[PDB]
């Protein structure tokens, strides 16, 4: 229910307005991300153990720090509004990744003719 | 009078148009001679084809050429514009504008100098000085 | 002159080697025949008289297939030079009006005699001379009288004389067949306001002249290029006014009263409607019973009206 | 984020559906013929356009694979797209129309003797 | 400042302007800047391999850049990822185009170069498509595609799928054929234009050039055998 | 990410003055008037000429030696890099034993003036001129055969000698 | 089979050649051995005539100078039937093993002697 | 192919042909388009066949003759590259870049 | 793209002269872009004043190249030839006045109310969209992402020179104006320090297997002749494989994608042009305007259509 993906008509840095409450919206997005991906596809896959662990790491640094600036210098991304914008779409990415199940075997073997260039 | 004012219309397709607008630059100015080009094929006299000439362009070029009054000349500015030039071996290039429009003064080379374009212009005006149209009404 | 397989090739610059020379050719008919002639790889010497009018015949071919020489029918040496190197030569020549320096004589009689004398002095194979329709030796249109004299002179010397007599022609920028229909401020003439004859389309004239100018076994025959079917009168003006403007407005003036405009015509900067045209308005196609046509040279020339739909259609109302 | 005359690219599977789709394409491509004659001012008539369009589709009546017929459908609908407005010009447009004979003169009667 | 150019204050200098010595350009290394980055990038490719093992084929690393081989029927789920992951925040595409090698039965490899913004890191992604069968576009993900894939279609006839306005840009509008296929040569089939008799109808012919492109058919013994390098 | 409210205190009615009458725009008029007084830059091209560097490219004049035996040897290196294939050569053993050019052909229709011909003819026999002496009315007056190029080198080698003697220790 | 993107009538008219490029006899070196070549013939009336103005050789073949470089002969021929025109394949010719004792410089009773 | 001529030009300063297959006839050279033209279009090659007979033979009492052709005013190397030729039999006096004749004496 | 695919590196003289030539080329490109832009907008004087020193930059090509604007001067193996002396002496005296005249053309466009309603928040392209459009270069940095290639993937000695990159704040055409007008007075610093730091060394590549021999000893040596001969007959050997290389041309990121056979000639070359991507983005940008808006928004995104294909 977090409608603070991106705001409207305020003046932040690069053509994307400033969200009002970035910490509660972001911690709700991390909670929803952990609720979706963990309960859909198995913990065997490296993809879950990567997205999940990075998600918990970001969750830790958000839930610890207070201002919207120290969280930047620890998060390794750009602006915190843009951190929220980034943090939106992996929820929908894992949500799509429910479908087209990638942790299965490789569905196609090319003929090995296709991957020959020279020598 | 025809030799004095002498304005073209830009057709101006490529690099050779960059040298054409260098003739409008202050170093080798057009307006010290009278060359004040309009962007309109009826108000024009001569039609400088500059740049290479695609296969795709050429009907538009001949349609521009036809809506142009009768004392008309054509300058082929640039090697590509005459005898196809540096491409000449494309599927999509026209091997010289001699396949499209009749030309009265050629101008050689990829991009010819602003010097070169003005030298071609003075050679065209030197041709104008031998037009002898009134005494050709008298049938000399 | 001896050659290889036939005329019609399938690609430009697969060049022939036939070296032609076309007189006139700046104006009306000589556009399309050298357009058909340089299209298929033949060297053309086209002489001219006006420098600014010769330009639009250059783009028909690319290289060596169009050349300019500065002829003039006064100068013997110019025409002498003009067909030194030629192989075939046609002359479409002759204004439809006298100039301020030319008679109707010696624009296709002694003008023809000079160039045919150059032909005989150069042994040029395949001399083709166009001449007018209705080319009699009678007076009434001294144009026609002079064309009959010209055919007589071209048969006096040079038995290599393929004379061709086209009808009134029909093409883009028709000098006095459709320009007096298209612009037509008040087309007013023809005391006999009907009773003309055969029209022939111009590209069919050019195809006839092309298919005569290369094949042999046609030396000294004379051709007349008949209209395909209709041989129609000035009622085609009505079909011209089938286009919605109907501005044609023929006012059918008296004959001797019409002379004054023609006598005005000699004073003007530009030619208008000189009186041998007015006299030819009293004539018709005195069609030769024995002259080979499009059916002999294996062509079928196109009809009038459906071609006129294409040919006059800038000039509609909406 | 736009179109020009709703060019869609989505090849179906079944050959019946591709049949119906080419059929509706043929209807629009045939219906636009007086619009073509208006737009380009040809000499010939609208039935000449119609018999040549029919000729062009009879050129590929007996093509087997639907997975060739897909890109043939794309070529057809795409040249309809470039004909329904004034992208093509009449010099570009006459490349479908071997109209006149008199350009050629006498030529090959498809005999061996007159190859020589 | 002052004292710059003309209307001169009579002050200038074209003297004593030198550094005279003998050069000391001590170097031999062709490509050693990249080896730490290549060792990082192997491991990054191993991450992408283990993360999405269904849809990917073998990675291929070369000289500080990266190329992912992808089965062609499934590209859209790959590029929902890898554009738009947190750890792979690329979001900026720089090239889609095609390359024929008409050796193999599949004929046209289709090559994508993508660009990161947060990470300053390029990537390449390849599929293989035949003239017969299409591969889907990537215009569903972003809007920078629908021009480039027109360019790909025009140069090749690599037909696409799921895409609006698959027109021609890069050729003439009545021109069939596809140029960057190595089928038809430089001259093209019909490329002439002339306009004399059938007036202004600049209609083509069989393109008969004035001097043919006399080729380059020389070849020496053998170029080189590569000094391989991998992290592992 | 500078927040930069910037609501108030830009000016105190001076803002209405600068907006109201065109002071910022009258400034540009004063600039172009001050530019009006200064020097022009036209070069009367029939009578004067722009700067011609020695490495500038021209019309392909063939050099010969001192007492020149037609310095081109048809070595074909200037063929194999003309990037529009504007070079067509044919060669033969001439009567006196050496090899010479039977014909030498430059499509000045399609000479890009890359100078690679000059950068590779080892005896330095084809040379880009500095002369812009051109503007023929036919293509048939552009297709330079051997005689045009030998004539063009015979018309000037003075200028070419100046050019090489400022360039050949850099080529 | 209909051609999808081949506007010529090449596919019914000409004979094309699949050939291994021959080993040149002048140089030693064998890089032309490791290709396969597609080449259209010049069996033509067009067939590179002579110009008359400058004297180049203006051809009439729109596809005179064209070479594919393939990998395998059967991949070559699967392409050649896929795009579908009449071919002719040409088998290469190897060089046969012959044992070369450098010591071939010894005789019995025999007339002829060499360097 | 017909009868016409304009006697105003031989081949060059040398009278006959310069080499094998370099003709000087004009009718085969398409006399159609030489007309109305000066003949003072450029016959400027002096046919370097004549210019070796201009050149005097140089003598070297060694056995190997160096040839450069480069000037002694140019700052850069401009002559043909350093071919070493032999002067051994009389007759082979031919630097194949310049045609300067080197005889052993 | 080629010398990356050769595993060679041009010496330091070559990198500095290609960098300074890249930045006078950058001055030339942004100058002609702003001039043609302002001519389409309507002012004629900035166009002609800018071409007045474009003619001096034409000479600075001409004293190096063989022509005025086109040049075969860069090679894969470095460049063609070292500079002449009076060029390097003169180019300082040029750059002495170019900042003053750049201010002179700057004073009558940047400040006026025309260009302030003639250019407003017009053609606003957000960064979320601009990354999704395949835009680059000046429009990208106008949309406020401090990213180019030169400071971020430093080819050819931009590493070694103090180079500051302007960043937009609003994604309109006005910051796309002002970011070019800042890149002028950033490139002039580069011409300054490349006039200072110019070393002495080989300006081609060091060996002669790959580019060209020196023309002095190509007439005193066997090996120099065989390298000269094969370098102009068969080109040269290139190792096989792919590469892609992008630099920020002054119109945006130009990419070159080259698949080399392992032979004399490139098996595939695909260019990549900002004038082919920005043109592709044009429809998404142009909506909700008028036609005299669209004339300016052509010239902002550097639509010189000789970089389409
Ligand atoms: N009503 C008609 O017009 C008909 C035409 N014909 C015949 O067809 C022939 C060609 O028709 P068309 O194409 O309209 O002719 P044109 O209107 O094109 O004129 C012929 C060209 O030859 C030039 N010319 C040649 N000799 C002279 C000369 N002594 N004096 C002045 N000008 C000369 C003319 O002017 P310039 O010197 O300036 O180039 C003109 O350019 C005509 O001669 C006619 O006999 C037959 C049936 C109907
Ligand atoms: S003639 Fe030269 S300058 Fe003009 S477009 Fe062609 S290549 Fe460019
Ligand atoms: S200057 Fe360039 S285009 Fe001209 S002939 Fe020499 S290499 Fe070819
Ligand atoms: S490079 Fe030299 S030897 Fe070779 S063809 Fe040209 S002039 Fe003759
Ligand atoms: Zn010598």
């Amino acid at each position: 229910v977090l409608v603070q993906m991106r705001e409207g008509t305020p003046i932040g840095l690069t053509g994307i307005y400033q969200h009002p409450n970035p910490r509660p919206a972001l911690i709700a997005l991390y909670e929803a991300t952990l609720k979706e991906l963990q309960d859909k596809h198995p913990k065997d896959s490296v993809y879950r153990q990567s997205i999940e662990n990075l998600t918990a790491h970001r969750k830790q640094i958000v839930e610890d720090n207070e201002v919207s600036e120290v969280i930047e210098n620890k998060i390794g991304a750009g602006l915190i509004e843009e951190v929220v914008i980034q943090a939106h779409e992996e929820l929908e990415l894992a949500k799509k990744m429910s479908e087209w199940k990638p942790w299965e075997e490789l569905e196609e073997k090319p003929l090995e003719d296709q991957w020959v260039y020279f020598n | 009078a025809r030799q004095g004012s002498f304005w073209p219309v830009t057709f101006g397709l490529a690099c050779c148009a960059v040298e054409m607008m260098h003739v409008s630059a202050p170093r080798y100015d057009q307006d010290r001679l009278g060359i004040i080009f309009r962007a309109s094929p009826r108000q024009s006299d001569i039609m400088i084809v500059a740049g290479t000439l695609t296969n795709k362009m050429a009907p538009v070029l001949r349609q521009v050429y036809d809506q142009m009054p009768e004392p008309r000349w054509v300058i082929s500015m640039g090697s590509c514009a005459n005898g196809g030039g540096y491409y000449h071996f494309s599927y999509s290039v026209v091997r010289g504008c001699d396949r499209i429009v009749p030309v009265d003064v050629y101008v050689p080379g990829c991009p010819p100098t602003s010097e070169a374009l003005m030298y071609g212009v003075f050679q065209l005006q030197r041709k104008m000085r031998n037009t002898k149209i009134t005494r050709m009404w008298y049938r000399k | 002159g001896k050659t290889l397989i036939a005329k019609g090739t399938g690609g430009r610059s697969s060049r022939t080697g036939y070296t032609a020379t076309v007189f006139g050719a700046n104006g009306f008919l000589g556009s399309y025949l050298t357009a058909k002639l340089a299209k298929h790889g033949t060297t053309v010497v086209v002489p001219y008289r006006e420098e600014m009018a010769k330009r639009h015949l250059k783009v028909t071919g690319d290289l060596g297939v169009v050349n300019f020489l500065e002829m003039d029918l006064r100068n013997l040496e110019s025409i002498d030079e003009a067909v030194r190197h030629s192989d075939i030569v046609v002359n479409l020549i002759g204004r439809e009006y006298e100039t301020k320096n030319f008679n109707y004589y010696d624009v296709h009689v002694e003008g023809a005699r000079r160039i045919a004398e150059a032909v005989k002095k150069h042994n040029i194979a395949r001399y083709i001379h166009v001449s007018a329709f209705n080319a009699e030796i009678d007076s009434p249109s001294e144009f026609n009288h002079t064309k009959g004299l010209g055919e007589q002179v071209t048969k006096d010397i040079v038995p290599w004389a393929t004379i061709v007599r086209p009808a009134p022609m029909f093409g883009r920028e028709d000098k006095w067949f459709l320009d007096r229909m298209a612009r037509s401020p008040c087309l007013v003439s023809a005391n006999k306001f009907q009773e003309t004859s055969n029209p022939v389309h111009v590209i069919d004239v050019a195809a006839a002249l092309e298919r005569i100018c290369f094949d042999d076994s046609t030396v000294a025959q004379t051709f007349e290029l008949y209209g395909p079917q209709k041989f129609t009168q000035k009622q085609i003006i009505d079909m011209v006014s089938e286009t919605l403007r109907k501005e044609v407005r023929h006012i059918e003036l008296p004959k001797a009263l019409y002379q004054a405009y023609t006598k005005a015509t000699q004073a003007i900067w530009w030619p208008t409607y000189s009186p041998d045209q007015v006299e030819r308005q009293f004539l018709s196609q005195k069609i030769d019973p024995s002259a080979k046509t499009f059916n002999d040279l294996d062509l079928t020339p196109m009809e009038l009206p459906d071609l006129m739909f294409k040919l006059i259609r800038p000039y509609r109302v909406n | 984020i736009a179109t020009a005359f709703a060019e869609t690219v989505k090849f179906s599977g079944s050959k019946q559906e591709l049949q119906k789709r080419t059929l509706a394409l043929y209807r629009q491509f045939l219906r636009g013929a007086p619009t073509f004659a208006d737009l380009y001012e040809v000499q010939f008539s609208i039935p000449t356009i119609r018999t040549k369009i029919r000729q062009e589709f009879e050129r590929h009546r007996f093509v087997d694979d639907l997975s060739i017929q897909n890109v043939l459908y794309a070529k057809g609908h795409m040249e309809y797209q470039e004909c329904i407005n004034f992208w093509k010009q009449q010099a570009q447009f006459l490349k479908y129309f071997p109209e006149e004979d008199d350009i050629q003169g006498r030529h090959q009667p498809s005999n061996f003797v007159d190859k020589f | 400042q002052a004292a710059p150019s003309w209307e001169n204050i009579k002050d200038i200098r074209l003297d004593p302007k030198v550094h005279v010595d003998e050069v000391y350009e001590p170097i031999v290394n062709p490509a050693d800047r990249y080896l730490q980055h290549v060792s990082d990038l192997h491991q990054y490719a191993k991450y992408i391999m283990a993360a999405l093992p269904k849809y990917i084929q073998g990675f291929s690393v070369w000289k500080d850049e990266l190329t992912l081989h992808v089965a062609p029927s499934a590209v859209i789920p790959v590029t929902t990822f890898l554009r738009d992951n947190t750890s792979t925040q690329y979001k900026s595409i720089i090239d889609i185009t095609a390359v024929d090698y008409p050796s193999r039965e599949n004929r046209f490899e289709v090559v994508y170069n993508f660009l990161s913004v947060r990470h300053n890191s390029r990537i390449r992604l390849k599929t293989y498509a035949t003239e017969v069968t299409p591969v889907p576009s990537i215009t569903c993900l972003y809007e920078g595609a629908n021009w480039f894939e027109r360019e790909a279609y025009d140069m090749y006839g690599v037909f696409f799928e799921g895409h609006p306005d698959l027109r021609r840009i890069m050729t003439d509008y009545g021109f069939e054929g596809h140029p960057l296929r190595k089928d038809f040569p430089l001259t093209g089939y019909t490329e002439v234009r002339w306009d004399e008799e059938k007036r202004r109808v600049v209609y083509e012919p069989l393109e008969l050039t004035q001097a043919f492109r006399n080729f380059s058919a020389g070849s020496t013994a053998w170029e080189p055998v590569g000094p391989g390098r991998d992290d592992r | 990410r500078p927040a930069t409210w910037e609501e108030s205190e830009e000016g105190a009615l001076s803002k209405a003055t600068k907006y109201f009458l065109l002071a910022e725009m009258f400034r540009g008029l004063y600039v172009v008037l001050e530019q009006f007084f200064r020097a022009p830059y036209t070069i009367y091209y029939p009578f004067e000429k722009g700067p011609v560097s020695p490495r500038f490219r021209g019309e392909h004049a063939l050099r010969r030696y001192p007492s020149g035996e037609e310095r081109c040897i048809a070595c074909k290196l200037c063929e194999a890099i003309c990037p529009a294939l504007a070079i067509t050569i044919d060669a033969e053993e001439r009567i006196d034993g050496s090899r010479r050019t039977t014909k030498y052909d430059i499509d000045m229709t399609k000479c890009i003036y890359c100078g690679y011909c000059q950068e590779s003819c080892p005896v330095d026999a084809i040379v880009e001129t500095p002369n812009v002496e051109y503007a023929t009315e036919t293509r048939e007056e552009l297709l330079y055969n051997k005689e045009k190029l030998l004539a063009n080198g015979d018309k000037w080698e003075l200028e070419l000698q100046y050019a090489l003697d400022a360039d050949a220790p850099y080529r | 089979e209909i051609v999808s993107g081949a506007p010529a009538e090449l596919s019914r008219n000409r004979v094309v050649r699949i050939y291994q490029q021959a080993k040149p006899a002048t140089q030693s070196g064998e890089y032309g051995t490791f290709a396969w070549r597609l080449d259209w013939d010049i069996v033509d009336v067009a067939n590179r005539w002579e110009n008359d103005l400058i004297g180049w050789q203006s051809s009439g073949d729109y596809m005179q100078a064209t070479q594919m470089k393939f990998t395998s002969k059967e991949s070559a021929i699967k392409f050649a039937n896929k795009q579908g025109w009449d071919f002719y394949i040409q088998e290469p010719h190897h060089r046969k093993f012959r044992v070369k004792q450098y010591a071939n410089n010894f005789v019995h009773s025999y007339g002829k002697l060499k360097h | 192919i017909p009868e016409e001529y304009t006697k105003q030009a031989p081949n060059r300063d040398s009278t006959w042909a310069p080499a094998q297959a370099s003709k000087t006839e004009i009718y085969k050279n398409n006399m159609v388009r030489f007309e109305q033209k000066d003949l003072s279009k450029q016959p400027m090659p002096y046919a370097g066949i004549e210019l070796i007979a201009q050149q005097p033979v140089r003598f070297v009492h060694g056995n190997t003759a160096v040839c450069d052709g480069a000037n002694h005013n140019g700052p850069g190397a401009q002559g043909h590259p350093k071919i070493f030729i032999n002067v051994d039999a009389p007759g082979s006096h031919a630097c194949q870049y310049c045609g300067t004749r080197y005889e052993k004496e | 793209a080629v010398e990356k695919l050769l595993n060679v590196e041009v010496p330091l003289r070559g990198k500095y002269i290609r960098t300074m030539f890249g930045e006078i080329t950058r001055v030339l490109n942004h100058l002609m872009s702003v001039c043609s832009h302002a001519m389409d907008v309507g002012a004629l004087t900035p166009f002609l004043w800018g071409f007045e020193e474009r003619e001096k930059l034409m000479e600075f090509y001409e004293r190096v190249s063989g022509a005025r604007l086109h040049a075969a001067y860069v090679r894969p193996g470095g460049v063609s030839q070292d500079l002449p002396a009076g060029l390097l002496d003169d180019i300082y005296m040029w750059a002495t006045q170019f900042g003053d005249r750049l201010d002179e053309i700057e004073e009558l466009l940047t400040d006026n109310r025309i260009w302030k309603l003639r250019t407003v928040n017009i053609g606003t392209v957000t960064a979320q969209d601009a990354l999704n459009l395949g835009l680059s270069g000046p429009m990208l940095r106008g949309s406020g992402i401090p990213f180019d290639i030169r400071k971020n993937a430093p080819y050819d000695a931009y590493d070694k020179v103090d180079f500051d990159v302007p960043v937009g704040m609003n994604g309109d055409c006005y910051d796309r104006y002002l970011i070019r007008m800042a890149e002028f007075r950033q490139s002039l610093r580069i011409i300054e320090q490349c006039c200072n730091d110019m070393p002495a060394g080989a300006v081609k590549v060091e060996d002669f297997k790959i580019n060209s021999p020196p023309r002095n000893l190509m007439k005193e040596d066997m090996e120099a002749l065989i390298h000269h001969f094969l370098l102009y007959t068969k080109g040269y050997s290139v190792p096989p494989g792919e590469t892609y290389t992008a630099i920020e041309a002054p119109k945006g990121e130009m990419g070159v994608y080259v698949v080399s056979d392992g032979s004399e000639r490139p098996y595939k070359c695909k260019i990549r042009a900002p004038g082919f991507a920005h043109l592709g983005a044009f429809d998404h940008i142009a909506r909700g305007h008028f036609l005299p808006d669209a004339v300016a928004i052509i010239g902002t995104m550097d639509l010189v259509f000789g970089e389409v294909d």
